[PDB]
Protein backbone atom coordinates (compact mmCIF):
# COMPACT_ATOMS: atom_id res chain seq x y z
CA UNK A 1 0.00 0.00 0.00
CA UNK A 2 1.01 3.58 -0.69
CA UNK A 3 1.20 5.24 2.72
CA UNK A 4 -0.55 8.62 2.99
CA UNK A 5 0.54 10.74 5.98
CA UNK A 6 -1.43 13.78 7.16
CA UNK A 7 -0.17 16.53 9.45
CA UNK A 8 -1.04 17.97 11.89
CA UNK A 9 -3.52 15.48 13.45
CA UNK A 10 -5.37 18.42 14.96
CA UNK A 11 -5.32 22.16 14.51
CA UNK A 12 -7.04 24.83 16.47
CA UNK A 13 -8.27 27.85 14.55
CA UNK A 14 -10.66 30.79 14.46
CA UNK A 15 -13.15 32.02 11.87
CA UNK A 16 -11.28 34.35 9.53
CA UNK A 17 -7.98 32.44 9.81
CA UNK A 18 -6.15 30.94 6.89
CA UNK A 19 -5.23 27.35 7.64
CA UNK A 20 -2.92 24.92 5.92
CA UNK A 21 -2.87 21.14 6.25
CA UNK A 22 -0.32 18.79 4.73
CA UNK A 23 -0.47 15.43 3.03
CA UNK A 24 2.67 13.44 2.14
CA UNK A 25 2.93 10.12 0.36
CA UNK A 26 5.54 7.38 0.60
CA UNK A 27 6.10 7.35 -3.18
CA UNK A 28 5.14 9.73 -5.99
CA UNK A 29 1.49 9.87 -6.92
CA UNK A 30 1.73 12.58 -9.59
CA UNK A 31 -1.30 14.79 -8.96
CA UNK A 32 -3.73 11.97 -8.14
CA UNK A 33 -4.81 13.21 -4.72
CA UNK A 34 -8.32 13.88 -3.46
CA UNK A 35 -9.45 15.80 -0.36
CA UNK A 36 -12.62 15.04 1.61
CA UNK A 37 -14.51 16.79 4.41
CA UNK A 38 -16.29 14.80 7.15
CA UNK A 39 -18.58 16.05 9.84
CA UNK A 40 -19.61 13.75 12.71
CA UNK A 41 -22.11 11.10 11.67
CA UNK A 42 -22.40 12.57 8.17
CA UNK A 43 -21.38 11.28 4.76
CA UNK A 44 -17.94 12.40 3.48
CA UNK A 45 -17.88 15.10 0.80
CA UNK A 46 -15.34 15.45 -1.98
CA UNK A 47 -13.70 18.91 -1.90
CA UNK A 48 -10.78 18.57 -4.28
CA UNK A 49 -9.55 16.09 -6.87
CA UNK A 50 -6.46 15.78 -9.06
CA UNK A 51 -4.71 17.78 -6.24
CA UNK A 52 -6.10 21.20 -7.26
CA UNK A 53 -9.46 20.86 -9.02
CA UNK A 54 -12.44 22.00 -6.91
CA UNK A 55 -15.43 19.65 -6.97
CA UNK A 56 -18.88 20.90 -8.02
CA UNK A 57 -20.37 23.39 -5.55
CA UNK A 58 -17.39 23.62 -3.18
CA UNK A 59 -16.67 27.23 -2.11
CA UNK A 60 -13.55 28.89 -3.54
CA UNK A 61 -11.88 29.50 -0.17
CA UNK A 62 -10.76 25.86 -0.49
CA UNK A 63 -7.65 25.38 -2.64
CA UNK A 64 -5.47 22.32 -3.22
CA UNK A 65 -1.87 22.33 -4.34
CA UNK A 66 1.22 20.14 -4.71
CA UNK A 67 2.37 17.17 -6.74
CA UNK A 68 4.55 14.10 -6.35
CA UNK A 69 4.87 13.34 -2.64
CA UNK A 70 3.93 16.71 -1.08
CA UNK A 71 0.46 18.25 -1.07
CA UNK A 72 -1.42 21.04 0.68
CA UNK A 73 -5.04 21.96 1.40
CA UNK A 74 -5.48 25.69 2.11
CA UNK A 75 -8.66 27.20 3.56
CA UNK A 76 -8.67 30.95 3.10
CA UNK A 77 -10.67 32.73 5.80
CA UNK A 78 -12.13 29.79 7.71
CA UNK A 79 -15.88 29.83 8.29
CA UNK A 80 -18.03 28.23 10.96
CA UNK A 81 -19.16 25.40 8.68
CA UNK A 82 -15.50 24.47 7.92
CA UNK A 83 -14.78 23.01 11.35
CA UNK A 84 -14.63 19.34 10.46
CA UNK A 85 -12.19 16.51 9.81
CA UNK A 86 -10.33 16.51 6.48
CA UNK A 87 -8.85 13.46 4.79
CA UNK A 88 -6.58 13.18 1.79
CA UNK A 89 -6.45 10.13 -0.49
CA UNK A 90 -4.16 8.91 -3.26
CA UNK A 91 -5.47 7.12 -6.35
CA UNK A 92 -2.51 6.69 -8.69
CA UNK A 93 -2.72 2.97 -7.94
CA UNK A 94 -4.65 0.18 -6.26
CA UNK A 95 -5.70 0.21 -3.48
CA UNK A 96 -6.70 3.83 -3.09
CA UNK A 97 -5.51 4.74 0.41
CA UNK A 98 -6.44 7.48 2.87
CA UNK A 99 -4.59 9.64 5.36
CA UNK A 100 -5.77 9.34 8.96
CA UNK A 101 -7.18 12.90 8.95
CA UNK A 102 -6.71 16.39 10.35
CA UNK A 103 -9.34 17.69 12.77
CA UNK A 104 -9.94 21.45 12.53
CA UNK A 105 -11.46 22.54 15.82
CA UNK A 106 -12.53 25.81 17.36
CA UNK A 107 -10.01 27.85 19.28
CA UNK A 108 -10.99 29.47 22.57
CA UNK A 109 -9.36 30.67 25.78
CA UNK A 110 -7.61 28.16 28.01
CA UNK A 111 -9.88 26.68 30.65
CA UNK A 112 -8.70 24.36 33.37
CA UNK A 113 -10.77 21.29 34.01
CA UNK A 114 -12.88 21.05 37.15
CA UNK A 115 -11.97 17.62 38.51
CA UNK A 116 -14.21 15.21 40.41
CA UNK A 117 -13.68 11.66 41.68
CA UNK A 118 -16.45 9.14 42.36
CA UNK A 119 -15.97 6.06 44.51
CA UNK A 120 -17.88 2.90 43.58
CA UNK A 121 -21.34 2.58 45.12
CA UNK A 122 -21.93 -0.15 47.67
CA UNK A 123 -23.99 -2.16 45.20
CA UNK A 124 -21.17 -2.17 42.66
CA UNK A 125 -18.86 -3.43 45.42
CA UNK A 126 -21.35 -6.28 46.06
CA UNK A 127 -21.25 -7.26 42.39
CA UNK A 128 -17.56 -8.08 42.70
CA UNK A 129 -16.48 -5.65 39.94
CA UNK A 130 -16.05 -1.92 40.64
CA UNK A 131 -15.56 1.15 38.48
CA UNK A 132 -13.90 4.27 39.87
CA UNK A 133 -14.68 7.37 37.81
CA UNK A 134 -12.63 10.52 37.44
CA UNK A 135 -14.31 13.47 35.68
CA UNK A 136 -12.62 16.38 33.91
CA UNK A 137 -15.28 18.92 33.12
CA UNK A 138 -15.39 21.83 30.68
CA UNK A 139 -11.72 22.33 29.78
CA UNK A 140 -9.72 23.65 26.84
CA UNK A 141 -7.57 22.70 25.01
CA UNK A 142 -8.23 19.00 24.43
CA UNK A 143 -4.84 17.72 25.60
CA UNK A 144 -5.08 16.40 29.17
CA UNK A 145 -3.38 13.63 31.12
CA UNK A 146 -4.90 11.67 34.01
CA UNK A 147 -2.85 9.43 36.29
CA UNK A 148 -4.31 7.00 38.78
CA UNK A 149 -2.56 6.43 42.08
CA UNK A 150 -3.41 3.84 44.71
CA UNK A 151 -1.96 4.43 48.17
CA UNK A 152 0.45 6.87 46.54
CA UNK A 153 1.68 4.41 43.89
CA UNK A 154 1.15 4.81 40.15
CA UNK A 155 -1.56 2.46 38.85
CA UNK A 156 -1.28 1.63 35.14
CA UNK A 157 -3.72 -0.47 33.12
CA UNK A 158 -7.41 -1.17 33.75
CA UNK A 159 -8.42 2.38 32.74
CA UNK A 160 -10.37 3.78 29.77
CA UNK A 161 -10.92 7.38 28.72
CA UNK A 162 -13.87 8.89 26.93
CA UNK A 163 -14.26 12.45 25.71
CA UNK A 164 -17.17 14.55 24.48
CA UNK A 165 -17.25 16.49 21.22
CA UNK A 166 -16.48 20.18 21.52
CA UNK A 167 -19.46 21.77 23.28
CA UNK A 168 -21.63 23.74 20.89
CA UNK A 169 -22.02 26.66 23.32
CA UNK A 170 -18.68 27.15 25.16
CA UNK A 171 -16.41 25.09 22.87
CA UNK A 172 -14.97 23.09 25.80
CA UNK A 173 -14.35 19.40 26.30
CA UNK A 174 -15.26 17.05 29.09
CA UNK A 175 -13.57 13.71 29.81
CA UNK A 176 -14.03 10.62 31.98
CA UNK A 177 -11.34 8.25 33.11
CA UNK A 178 -12.74 5.02 34.47
CA UNK A 179 -10.66 2.54 36.43
CA UNK A 180 -12.17 -0.95 36.52
CA UNK A 181 -11.05 -3.44 39.16
CA UNK A 182 -12.23 -6.60 40.75
CA UNK A 183 -13.49 -5.99 44.25
CA UNK A 184 -10.73 -8.16 45.65
CA UNK A 185 -8.17 -5.77 44.11
CA UNK A 186 -10.20 -2.71 45.15
CA UNK A 187 -10.32 -3.83 48.81
CA UNK A 188 -6.52 -4.29 48.84
CA UNK A 189 -5.89 -0.51 48.72
CA UNK A 190 -7.07 2.36 50.93
CA UNK A 191 -6.76 5.63 49.05
CA UNK A 192 -7.69 6.19 45.42
CA UNK A 193 -6.58 9.33 43.58
CA UNK A 194 -6.71 10.71 40.08
CA UNK A 195 -4.10 13.29 39.21
CA UNK A 196 -4.80 15.68 36.35
CA UNK A 197 -2.32 17.66 34.27
CA UNK A 198 -3.50 20.31 31.82
CA UNK A 199 -2.25 23.57 30.35
CA UNK A 200 -4.78 25.56 32.40
CA UNK A 201 -3.31 24.11 35.58
CA UNK A 202 -0.04 25.57 36.87
CA UNK A 203 0.45 22.38 38.90
CA UNK A 204 -1.27 18.97 38.78
CA UNK A 205 -4.58 18.61 40.61
CA UNK A 206 -5.42 15.51 42.64
CA UNK A 207 -8.83 14.37 43.82
CA UNK A 208 -8.97 11.39 46.14
CA UNK A 209 -11.10 9.34 48.48
CA UNK A 210 -10.43 6.84 51.24
CA UNK A 211 -12.19 3.57 50.40
CA UNK A 212 -15.08 2.85 52.77
CA UNK A 213 -15.00 6.29 54.39
CA UNK B 1 -28.23 14.60 -8.57
CA UNK B 2 -27.09 11.10 -7.55
CA UNK B 3 -28.50 9.53 -4.36
CA UNK B 4 -26.96 6.65 -2.41
CA UNK B 5 -28.46 4.81 0.55
CA UNK B 6 -27.01 1.62 2.02
CA UNK B 7 -28.80 -0.94 4.16
CA UNK B 8 -28.12 -4.17 6.02
CA UNK B 9 -28.23 -6.01 9.36
CA UNK B 10 -26.75 -3.95 12.18
CA UNK B 11 -25.41 -7.06 13.91
CA UNK B 12 -23.30 -9.97 12.64
CA UNK B 13 -21.75 -12.79 14.68
CA UNK B 14 -18.12 -13.78 14.26
CA UNK B 15 -17.37 -16.33 11.52
CA UNK B 16 -20.58 -15.42 9.75
CA UNK B 17 -21.09 -13.49 6.57
CA UNK B 18 -21.57 -9.73 6.69
CA UNK B 19 -23.91 -8.60 3.90
CA UNK B 20 -24.71 -5.00 2.99
CA UNK B 21 -26.52 -3.48 0.02
CA UNK B 22 -26.69 -0.09 -1.68
CA UNK B 23 -29.67 1.47 -3.47
CA UNK B 24 -28.65 4.04 -6.09
CA UNK B 25 -30.95 6.40 -7.99
CA UNK B 26 -30.75 9.63 -10.00
CA UNK B 27 -28.57 8.31 -12.83
CA UNK B 28 -27.95 5.41 -15.23
CA UNK B 29 -26.53 2.65 -13.03
CA UNK B 30 -24.96 0.96 -16.06
CA UNK B 31 -22.50 3.67 -17.11
CA UNK B 32 -20.84 4.18 -13.71
CA UNK B 33 -18.56 2.32 -11.28
CA UNK B 34 -19.86 1.71 -7.76
CA UNK B 35 -18.28 0.43 -4.58
CA UNK B 36 -17.73 0.15 -0.85
CA UNK B 37 -15.56 1.96 1.70
CA UNK B 38 -15.55 1.47 5.49
CA UNK B 39 -14.23 3.03 8.69
CA UNK B 40 -13.82 1.00 11.88
CA UNK B 41 -13.97 2.88 15.19
CA UNK B 42 -10.62 4.52 15.87
CA UNK B 43 -9.30 3.60 12.42
CA UNK B 44 -8.95 5.41 9.10
CA UNK B 45 -11.01 5.02 5.95
CA UNK B 46 -10.41 1.76 4.09
CA UNK B 47 -11.42 1.03 0.48
CA UNK B 48 -13.00 -2.42 0.05
CA UNK B 49 -13.79 -2.57 -3.67
CA UNK B 50 -15.42 -1.00 -6.72
CA UNK B 51 -17.33 -2.61 -9.57
CA UNK B 52 -18.46 -1.56 -13.05
CA UNK B 53 -22.22 -1.10 -13.23
CA UNK B 54 -22.78 -2.61 -16.67
CA UNK B 55 -20.49 -5.67 -16.64
CA UNK B 56 -19.72 -6.32 -12.97
CA UNK B 57 -16.02 -5.89 -13.68
CA UNK B 58 -14.04 -4.58 -10.73
CA UNK B 59 -11.29 -4.90 -8.16
CA UNK B 60 -10.95 -5.32 -4.41
CA UNK B 61 -8.47 -4.21 -1.78
CA UNK B 62 -5.81 -6.96 -1.77
CA UNK B 63 -6.06 -7.26 2.05
CA UNK B 64 -9.78 -8.08 1.82
CA UNK B 65 -9.82 -9.89 -1.52
CA UNK B 66 -10.13 -13.39 -0.08
CA UNK B 67 -13.44 -12.77 1.75
CA UNK B 68 -15.07 -10.07 -0.41
CA UNK B 69 -17.88 -10.25 -2.96
CA UNK B 70 -19.42 -7.29 -4.80
CA UNK B 71 -22.37 -7.73 -7.18
CA UNK B 72 -24.82 -5.49 -9.07
CA UNK B 73 -28.28 -1.46 -6.70
CA UNK B 74 -25.00 -3.11 -5.63
CA UNK B 75 -24.34 -5.60 -2.85
CA UNK B 76 -21.39 -6.43 -0.60
CA UNK B 77 -20.71 -9.73 1.15
CA UNK B 78 -17.79 -10.09 3.57
CA UNK B 79 -17.23 -13.65 4.85
CA UNK B 80 -15.61 -14.98 8.04
CA UNK B 81 -15.91 -11.66 9.89
CA UNK B 82 -14.25 -10.75 13.20
CA UNK B 83 -14.49 -7.90 15.70
CA UNK B 84 -12.13 -5.87 13.52
CA UNK B 85 -14.80 -5.75 10.79
CA UNK B 86 -16.97 -3.65 13.06
CA UNK B 87 -17.35 -0.45 11.04
CA UNK B 88 -19.45 2.11 9.18
CA UNK B 89 -19.96 0.92 5.58
CA UNK B 90 -20.36 3.49 2.81
CA UNK B 91 -21.55 3.00 -0.74
CA UNK B 92 -19.84 5.25 -3.28
CA UNK B 93 -19.19 6.01 -6.93
CA UNK B 94 -15.58 5.53 -7.96
CA UNK B 95 -14.23 7.75 -10.72
CA UNK B 96 -11.02 7.11 -12.65
CA UNK B 97 -8.97 8.57 -15.49
CA UNK B 98 -6.63 7.41 -18.24
CA UNK B 99 -2.99 7.71 -17.15
CA UNK B 100 -2.00 8.16 -20.75
CA UNK B 101 -0.51 8.77 -23.36
CA UNK B 102 -0.71 5.13 -22.32
CA UNK B 103 -3.13 2.37 -21.33
CA UNK B 104 -2.55 2.84 -17.61
CA UNK B 105 -5.55 3.95 -15.57
CA UNK B 106 -5.68 5.72 -12.25
CA UNK B 107 -7.43 4.02 -9.38
CA UNK B 108 -10.54 5.53 -7.79
CA UNK B 109 -11.60 8.73 -6.13
CA UNK B 110 -15.14 9.10 -4.76
CA UNK B 111 -17.44 11.96 -5.75
CA UNK B 112 -20.59 10.72 -4.01
CA UNK B 113 -20.96 8.86 -0.71
CA UNK B 114 -23.95 7.45 1.10
CA UNK B 115 -24.69 8.27 4.76
CA UNK B 116 -23.17 4.92 5.70
CA UNK B 117 -24.70 2.00 7.59
CA UNK B 118 -23.07 1.00 10.88
CA UNK B 119 -22.48 -2.73 11.41
CA UNK B 120 -21.11 -4.38 14.56
CA UNK B 121 -19.56 -7.84 14.62
CA UNK B 122 -19.91 -9.43 18.03
CA UNK B 123 -20.74 -12.65 19.85
CA UNK B 124 -22.58 -10.83 22.66
CA UNK B 125 -26.30 -11.28 23.36
CA UNK B 126 -28.81 -8.48 23.95
CA UNK B 127 -28.48 -7.38 27.57
CA UNK B 128 -29.89 -4.57 29.68
CA UNK B 129 -27.68 -2.07 31.50
CA UNK B 130 -26.70 -1.87 35.14
CA UNK B 131 -27.01 1.68 36.55
CA UNK B 132 -24.85 2.88 39.43
CA UNK B 133 -24.84 6.29 41.04
CA UNK B 134 -21.92 8.68 40.76
CA UNK B 135 -22.05 10.61 44.04
CA UNK B 136 -19.44 12.90 45.69
CA UNK B 137 -19.47 19.20 48.19
CA UNK B 138 -20.78 22.06 50.31
CA UNK B 139 -17.20 23.37 50.39
CA UNK B 140 -17.21 24.11 46.66
CA UNK B 141 -20.14 26.03 45.16
CA UNK B 142 -20.68 23.54 42.32
CA UNK B 143 -21.05 19.78 42.66
CA UNK B 144 -20.94 17.01 40.10
CA UNK B 145 -23.02 13.86 40.08
CA UNK B 146 -23.86 11.21 37.52
CA UNK B 147 -24.87 7.71 36.54
CA UNK B 148 -22.62 4.91 35.35
CA UNK B 149 -24.51 2.89 32.76
CA UNK B 150 -22.67 -0.34 31.96
CA UNK B 151 -22.74 -3.94 30.85
CA UNK B 152 -25.33 -3.53 28.11
CA UNK B 153 -25.49 -4.63 24.51
CA UNK B 154 -26.01 -3.50 21.81
CA UNK B 155 -25.84 0.26 21.55
CA UNK B 156 -27.44 2.62 22.25
CA UNK B 157 -28.62 3.76 25.64
CA UNK B 158 -30.13 7.18 26.26
CA UNK B 159 -29.81 9.13 29.47
CA UNK B 160 -31.82 12.05 30.73
CA UNK B 161 -32.10 13.81 34.07
CA UNK B 162 -35.28 14.46 36.03
CA UNK B 163 -37.43 13.25 33.15
CA UNK B 164 -35.72 15.66 30.80
CA UNK B 165 -36.35 18.82 32.82
CA UNK B 166 -32.65 19.03 33.71
CA UNK B 167 -30.51 19.76 30.63
CA UNK B 168 -27.99 22.49 31.44
CA UNK B 169 -24.57 21.12 32.35
CA UNK B 170 -25.31 17.51 31.36
CA UNK B 171 -22.52 15.58 29.63
CA UNK B 172 -23.16 12.07 28.38
CA UNK B 173 -19.99 10.37 27.24
CA UNK B 174 -19.67 8.14 24.22
CA UNK B 175 -19.89 4.43 25.02
CA UNK B 176 -16.76 2.28 25.22
CA UNK B 177 -16.58 -1.45 24.43
CA UNK B 178 -15.20 -3.43 27.37
CA UNK B 179 -13.17 -6.64 26.99
CA UNK B 180 -16.27 -8.53 28.13
CA UNK B 181 -17.96 -7.47 24.90
CA UNK B 182 -20.42 -5.18 26.67
CA UNK B 183 -20.63 -1.37 26.52
CA UNK B 184 -20.27 1.26 29.27
CA UNK B 185 -20.71 5.02 29.62
CA UNK B 186 -21.32 7.68 32.22
CA UNK B 187 -23.66 10.62 32.24
CA UNK B 188 -22.72 13.50 34.53
CA UNK B 189 -24.21 16.82 35.50
CA UNK B 190 -22.97 19.80 37.48
CA UNK B 191 -25.36 21.58 39.87
CA UNK B 192 -25.22 24.12 42.69
CA UNK B 193 -23.89 22.57 45.92
CA UNK B 194 -26.67 24.38 47.76
CA UNK B 195 -29.32 22.37 45.91
CA UNK B 196 -28.12 19.06 47.31
CA UNK B 197 -30.40 18.44 50.28
CA UNK B 198 -33.63 19.93 48.92
CA UNK B 199 -33.63 18.83 45.28
CA UNK B 200 -33.73 15.26 44.00
CA UNK B 201 -31.54 14.25 41.06
CA UNK B 202 -32.75 11.22 39.11
CA UNK B 203 -31.14 9.78 35.97
CA UNK B 204 -33.54 8.12 33.53
CA UNK B 205 -31.81 5.39 31.53
CA UNK B 206 -33.39 3.82 28.47
CA UNK B 207 -32.15 0.78 26.52
CA UNK B 208 -34.56 0.03 23.65
CA UNK B 209 -33.23 -3.25 22.29
CA UNK B 210 -33.77 -4.89 25.71
CA UNK B 211 -36.90 -2.80 26.41
CA UNK B 212 -35.23 -1.62 29.63
CA UNK B 213 -36.12 1.58 31.48
CA UNK B 214 -34.35 2.58 34.70
CA UNK B 215 -34.85 5.49 37.09
CA UNK B 216 -31.98 5.94 39.54
CA UNK B 217 -31.96 8.44 42.41
CA UNK B 218 -28.46 9.84 42.96
CA UNK B 219 -28.11 10.60 46.68
CA UNK B 220 -25.28 11.96 48.81
CA UNK B 221 -23.43 8.91 50.15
Amino acid sequence: DIQVTQSPSSLSASVGDTVTISCRTSQSISTWLAWYQVKPGKAPKLLIYTASSLASGVPSRFSGSGSGTDFTLTISSLQSEDFATYYCQQYISLPPTFGLGTKVEIKRAVAAPSVFIFPPSEDQVKSGTVSVVCLLNNFYPREASVKWKVDGVLKTGNSQESVTEQDSKDNTYSLSSTLTLSNTDYQSHNVYACEVTHQGLSSPVTKSFNRGE
Amino acid sequence: QVQLQESGPGLVKPSETLSVTCAVSGVSFSSFWWGWIRQSPGKGLEWIGTIYGSSGRGEYNPSLKSRTTISRQISLELTSVTAADTAIYYCSRGLFQPNGFSFTLTSYWFDVWGPGVPVTVSSASTKGPSVFPLAPSTSESTAALGCLVKDYFPEPVTVSWNSGSLTSGVHTFPAVLQSSGLYSLSSVVTVPSSSLGTQTYVCNVNHKPSNTKVDKRVEIK
